[PDB]
């Protein structure tokens, strides 16, 4: 009987981690925008931290089926082409794009799931979840490195993120 | 400092070696440099302003490098007995 | 047209393209000769002394047939390691002065090859204006590309070299009042020491004594400046020391 | 621009296309795999259609200087060509070399060798 304003406090009774599991879950069923991010206000009142949330919630998308590639040493014997669930993965990195934090882990999703785009030969879904990114993502990553009070290595998932990114930009 | 120990020793500084070159080789003379160092901090922190810091670190080093000599010179006594 | 000819006489086409090995690897390769086709590309490339681009070029194509030869994996990594050794030998050529090839107007590709030792008296001359280490240990490395057939004495030539080193360090002139130790750090010279260290290279053995050193007219040209020589000795002693 | 643009992805500063500056400290093997696997898939393709664009401008110079861009060994771009794909190319540049040559010209250099 949905009601959002609710699921907050009881979900916080429960065990954190399964409390998280099942509010991401949740919020995996909540596709407008205004309410979901109502959602996630919501969600950061009460605690909830609306990063890991996002995080499951990118993950399971992933994780509900296998990954997607094509080769000759590696070659698939399942042929199998555009589902309705790889639209649903298309639009679920809207949930990190919502966070300041977020952006840097939102790069590595979109590059990660890139990766099977190309590999299963979808250069037009690739190149719609691109334009779909915005433009101040890096400058913001790099302010975040910045803000963050140290300047040492970056971590390698980030600068091969980021190369991948330039890569594949240029690639487009 | 040890071309100003030597300086108001009045010691030889010529253009071939150092103050503190010659004192090197002087080795009979390790006790002049002793009021070497007083003088020439007194009259460096005479020239100095009491605000400086290094006004102070001429002295702190001064110290660290007298009690040095004295310490090595004590611990061969005992440790070659 | 002479190329066109189709397979029942390819065989008698390639007898008669013998003669005209830079046309006839293309009718190997088309031909599905890919080792006959890498014997004719490493010939080329072997032959070939000259003209940066050429060279290159027939060096690519000699190793490209090589790894379409199905060839087993030990020719394939050894004529691999010969032509790996060409573009090593290469890196010379393109590490030089663009400045200078400009102003002198004269392009890799438009020059041919030329000697070890007039590649080397290029990087050392006072003419070129880089006064990096680079230059001094590419000019080293050179070294091992010159064999034993002497076309100049590597001990004098080494000798030159660290004498044009030095040269490029500052002095405190007509007696100085420096460190002969620290004041050079900051010299070229010695930060090739550095370098020759991390390489491997013992100053003490490497370095010559102060007898050659006092023996080489470049080092005895500055010797005007007292502290200049005297560092020579101290430095020289201290790190040969440091590496014995 | 075309092949202002295709040059420079080929040629980029730090190094190589799918070819990071940064070792994973982490090794992920579904990101390596995947990311060998995308070098060795997208390269040869890109490859082809650069040779096919100085095909058709008529400067196949620049298809046969695309082996020497290969051959480099800073980006390491003979590695990921299987037989097939390495020589699918080698014929491309037997194309391209075969429209200058009819030229009356060797294709070592742009004068004749022979």
């Amino acid at each position: 009987e949905k009601q959002i304003e609710l699921i907050a406090f009881y979900v916080s009774h429960l065990p954190q981690e399964l409390a998280i599991s099942q509010y991401a879950v949740f919020l995996e069923n909540i596709t407008d925008p205004d309410q979901r991010q109502r959602c996630l206000e919501l969600a950061k009142e009460a605690g909830l931290d609306v990063a890991s949330i996002t995080k499951t919630v990118v993950e399971n998308t992933r994780k509900k089926d296998a990954g997607e590639f094509a080769h000759h040493d590696f070659a698939p014997a399942l042929d199998s082409g555009t589902s309705e669930e790889d639209r649903a993965k298309i639009d679920v990195i809207d949930w990190l794009v919502f966070d300041p934090a977020q952006r840097a882990e939102a790069l590595k999703q979109s590059n990660a799931i890139m990766r099977k785009f190309l590999a299963s030969k979808k250069h037009e879904a690739a190149k719609e979840v691109f334009a779909k990114i915005p433009q101040d993502s890096i400058a913001e990553i790099y302010s975040q490195w910045e803000e963050q009070a140290m300047d040492s290595a970056l971590p390698a998932e980030d600068d091969n993120a980021i190369r991948e990114h330039l890569c594949i930009r240029a690639y487009l | 400092a040890i071309q100003l120990a030597l300086d108001k020793r009045m010691c030889t500084v010529p253009q071939n070696l150092t103050a503190a070159d010659v004192y090197f080789r002087e080795v009979s003379q390790m006790e002049i440099i002793f009021e070497c160092l007083v003088d020439k901090e007194e009259a460096d922190l005479e020239s100095t302003s009491i605000d400086s810091v290094e006004w102070a670190n001429i002295v702190v080093n001064v110290n660290t490098i007298l009690k040095d000599m004295l310490h090595v010179a004590c611990q061969y006594r005992q440790s070659k007995n | 047209k002479l190329l066109s000819q189709p397979a029942s006489q390819h065989g008698q086409l390639a007898a008669f393209l013998q003669a005209h090995d830079h046309l006839s690897w293309l009718h190997e390769l088309n031909s599905q000769e890919f080792e006959k086709a890498h014997r004719t590309l490493q010939t080329l490339a072997n032959m070939e002394t000259r003209y940066f681009c050429k060279k290159k070029t027939l060096l690519g194509l000699s190793k490209l047939a090589a790894l379409a030869s199905d060839f087993q994996e030990d020719v394939l990594q050894e004529k691999v390691e010969e032509i790996a050794e060409q573009e090593h030998f290469l890196l010379h050529q393109e590490t030089l002065p663009k400045k200078l090839l400009e102003e002198k107007q004269l392009d890799l590709n438009a020059m041919p090859v030329l000697a070890p030792f007039q590649l080397i008296q290029l990087y050392v001359c006072e003419e070129n204006k880089r006064a990096n280490e680079n230059d001094f240990m590419k000019a080293l490395d050179l070294l091992e590309y010159i064999g034993d057939d002497s076309e100049v004495d590597v001990e004098e030539l080494k000798l030159e070299i660290l004498c044009k080193a030095i040269k490029r360090d500052e002095w405190s002139a007509t007696d100085g009042k420096d460190d002969p130790i620290e004041a050079t750090k900051d010299s070229i010279f010695v930060k090739v020491l550095q370098n020759l260290l991390n390489k491997g290279i013992e100053l003490k053995g490497y370095l010559p004594k102060a007898e050659t050193l006092l023996q080489s007219e470049e080092l005895n040209s500055l010797k005007t400046n007292s502290y200049f020589e005297f560092s020579l000795k101290a430095n020289y002693e201290c790190y040969m020391k440091m590496q014995s | 621009d075309v092949k202002e643009k295709i040059y420079n992805v080929l040629l980029f500063v730090d190094g190589g296309w799918m070819v990071d500056v940064r070792e994973d400290t982490e090794e992920d093997p579904e990101r390596s795999h995947q990311m060998v696997l995308l070098r060795r898939l997208c390269l040869p393709m890109m490859c082809f259609l650069l040779h096919t664009v100085l095909h058709n401008t008529k400067q196949y110079k620049d298809c046969l200087r695309l082996a020497d861009i290969v051959s480099s060994e800073n980006q390491k771009l003979y590695t990921v060509f299987s037989k097939t794909e390495m020589r699918n190319l080698l014929q491309k540049l037997r194309e391209s070399s075969l429209m200058l040559l009819d030229l009356q010209l060797d294709p070592l250099g742009y004068e004749i060798q022979s």
